[PDB]
């Protein structure tokens, strides 16, 4: 019983970074959609896989709210079967997604005079990430034929990369916070329905 | 060709209904989402409202003029986006437009979008005007220093009206100005002459309005009023 | 909010011109990328510019477009006679939604810049008595051919009743046009004035009557 609490995740004072996106379950509660999506004013609410006219009828063994920040032009490569790089080396989702992926603008938080350098990105990757992997690795990339050896040189470059949010800038560039709602349904007692 | 046209319009009585179609063709119109653009007559462009698409939560959004009268719905099967309004006003005379949003395909954020392909356009317009005799008034002149004499013709119908001065005699100076749109469908025009002023304590100046649509005459001095 | 836009740009065959349209701080300030549409005489209106940069593949390479602050510019250049259209600038809003410029009428000059001359008219007498008041404002004479209306009781502005027509060509290439503002005689007499203020080329001129001009 009770109201589902997305209050955590989405109010939250502080995101994670895209290549180390927060996750949290959310189990044993009602969800209200309706109530969550007129909560505030969203830029994207979108829903992979489930119709969202039949939301408040369906049941769930858990959910899943995935968080993080991107910027504005990065919020297409969070969908199914999307590519670039935060769709290959931070977050992927996969070809049969089911969920909901909401994302809003948050410029008045994640940006500063100066730029913002405190959210990075991974830019260097041997291997493409699988379906809702989580890669927090700081390794030397390997660039060239020459062995890196752990040291910071060049052709040994380091894997992430700073944004750098500024105001003035325009809405492609600003800083979206992006939350993923991800439904799992086994054979087991569903803790999450609608009213 | 990709296309988009819209149909249903015509004339309607204040306060009734109707129900305009926007029809696609070529492409996928289930994931666009579909904008009515309105245009008053010689007026600026006005958005009515909007329409997401099926796997989008939420509810098409209209505009404040509009909101709790007009209503936009979808079907896919058919590939046609509705427009029902009803309680119609007079201030809804305007001609339609039908629109998709690209950069919301691209993009998947409200702040940037653009509309891309438009329609032709349907006409509305709310009126209940028929037949009818206008009202003539004479203006006289101020101390505005020669004088300016006119006539104002008034909540007239159909289009059009003549006016003359003099019956004819006088034409050096005479100007008429082309009619005004009324949001009652009533049309208004007047007709102004610059004469001299010392003249005016001899000569006579009279405006001859024949309105012919409704067998109308109206012959009417121009006279300096006073209290 | 609607955005403003001056109601004409004009220039010589082969000028420069340059149409700004002016937002406010929610929504041409907080980036919200601005589009340029173009409309002909009688047809629907037509994407020119998106993104404030970017120009689709058959739209002439000769239209730019720019953003400063809250501000975007539009900028035609080789000014051709075919470019006459109207022209209009759209933004999205975190509470208007869509909102789009007054619009801009762009002219190339064939005749230097003309002036309005405005003749203002009071309510007649006979009007009175029927229980109704017109004011009737003429604007004529003046290129090319887009100005902007507003009136005035006493100091203060007046919005409702106001019928403003549009600019028909005279025989001698200029413009006219007319507006009317309709009031209660109780209105009328409740103001010791009434003024009609048109905005023309950045310039404006305007007319005085009153209720006591006996
Ligand atoms: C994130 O936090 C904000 C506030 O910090 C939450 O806004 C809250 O929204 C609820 C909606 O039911 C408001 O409840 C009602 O609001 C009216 C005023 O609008 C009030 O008169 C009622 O007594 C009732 O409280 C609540 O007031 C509002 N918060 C505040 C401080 O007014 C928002 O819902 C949170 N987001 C999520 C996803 O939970």
């Amino acid at each position: 019983t009770n109201l589902c609490p997305f209050g955590e995740v989405f109010n939250a004072t502080r995101f994670a970074s895209v290549y180390a996106w927060n996750r949290k379950r959310i189990s044993n509660c009602v969800a209200d959609y309706s109530v969550l999506y007129n909560s505030a004013s969203f830029s994207t609410f979108k829903c992979y896989g489930v119709s969202p006219t039949k939301l408040n009828d369906l049941c769930f063994t858990n959910v899943y709210a995935d968080s993080f920040v991107i910027r504005g032009d990065e919020v297409r490569q969070i969908a199914p079967g999307q590519t670039g790089k935060i769709a290959d080396y931070n977050y992927k989702l996969p070809d049969d997604f089911t969920g909901c992926v909401i994302a809003w603008n948050s410029n008045n938080l994640d940006s500063k005079v100066g730029g913002n350098y405190n959210y990075l990105y991974r830019l260097f990757r041997k291997s493409n990430l699988k379906p809702f992997e989580r890669d927090i690795s700081t390794e030397i990339y390997q660039a060239g034929s020459t062995p890196c050896n752990g040291v910071e040189g060049f052709n040994c470059y380091f894997p992430l990369q700073s944004y750098g949010f500024q105001p003035t800038n325009g809405v492609g560039y600003q800083p979206y916070r992006v939350v993923v709602l991800s439904f799992e349904l086994l054979h087991a007692p569903a803790t999450v329905c609608g009213p | 060709e990709v296309q988009l046209v819209e149909s249903g319009g015509g004339l309607v009585q204040p306060g009734g209904s109707l129900r305009l179609s926007c029809s696609a063709s070529g492409f996928r119109f289930s994931d666009y989402w579909i904008n009515w653009v309105r245009q008053a007559p010689g007026k600026g462009l006005e958005w009515v409202g909007f329409i997401k698409t099926k796997a989008d939560f939420g509810t098409p959004a209209y505009a404040e003029s509009v909101k709790g009268r007009f209503s936009i719905s979808r079907d896919d099967s058919k590939n046609t986006v509705y427009l029902q309004m009803n309680s119609l006003k007079t201030e809804d005379t305007a001609v339609y437009y039908c629109t998709r949003d690209r950069g919301i395909l691209e993009w998947l954020i409200i702040e940037a979008g653009w509309f891309d392909v438009w329609g032709p356009g349907v006409l509305v317009t709310v009126s209940s005007a028929s037949t009818k005799g206008p009202s003539v008034f004479p203006l006289a002149p101020s101390s505005k220093s020669t004088a300016a004499l006119g006539c104002l013709v008034k909540d007239y119908f159909p289009e059009p009206v003549t006016v003359s001065w003099n019956s004819g005699a006088l034409t050096s100076g005479v100007h008429t100005f082309p009619a005004v749109l009324q949001s009652s469908g009533l049309y208004s025009l007047s007709s102004v002459v610059t004469v001299p002023s010392s003249s005016l304590g001899t000569q006579t100046y009279i405006c001859n309005v024949n309105h012919k649509p409704s067998n109308t005459k109206v012959d009417k001095r121009v006279e300096p009023k006073s209290c | 909010s609607v955005l403003t836009q001056p109601p004409s740009a004009s220039g010589a065959p082969g000028q420069r011109v340059t149409i700004s349209c002016t937002g406010s701080s929610s929504n041409i300030g907080a980036g919200h990328y601005v589009s340029w549409y173009q409309q002909l005489p009688g047809t629907a209106p037509k994407l020119l510019i998106h993104e404030n940069d970017k120009r689709p593949s058959g739209v002439s390479d000769r239209f730019s477009g720019s953003r400063s602050g809250a501000s975007a510019s539009l900028t035609i250049t080789g000014l051709q006679s075919g470019d006459e259209a109207d022209y209009y600038c759209s933004v999205w809003d975190r509470s208007l939604n869509t909102l789009f410029g007054g619009g801009t009428r762009v002219t190339v000059l064939g005749q230097p810049k003309a002036a309005p001359s405005v003749t203002l008219f009071p309510p007649s007498s006979e009007e009175l008595q029927a229980n109704k008041a017109t004011l009737v404002c003429l604007i004529s004479d003046f290129y090319p051919g887009a100005v902007t209306v507003a009136w005035k009781a006493d100091s203060s502005p007046v919005k409702a009743g106001v019928e403003t027509t549009t600019p028909s060509k005279q025989s001698n290439n200029k413009y006219a046009a007319s507006s009317y503002l309709s009031l209660t005689p109780e209105q009328w007499k409740s103001h010791r004035s009434y003024s009609c203020q048109v905005t023309h080329e950045g310039s404006t001129v305007e007319k005085t009557v009153a209720p006591t001009e006996c």
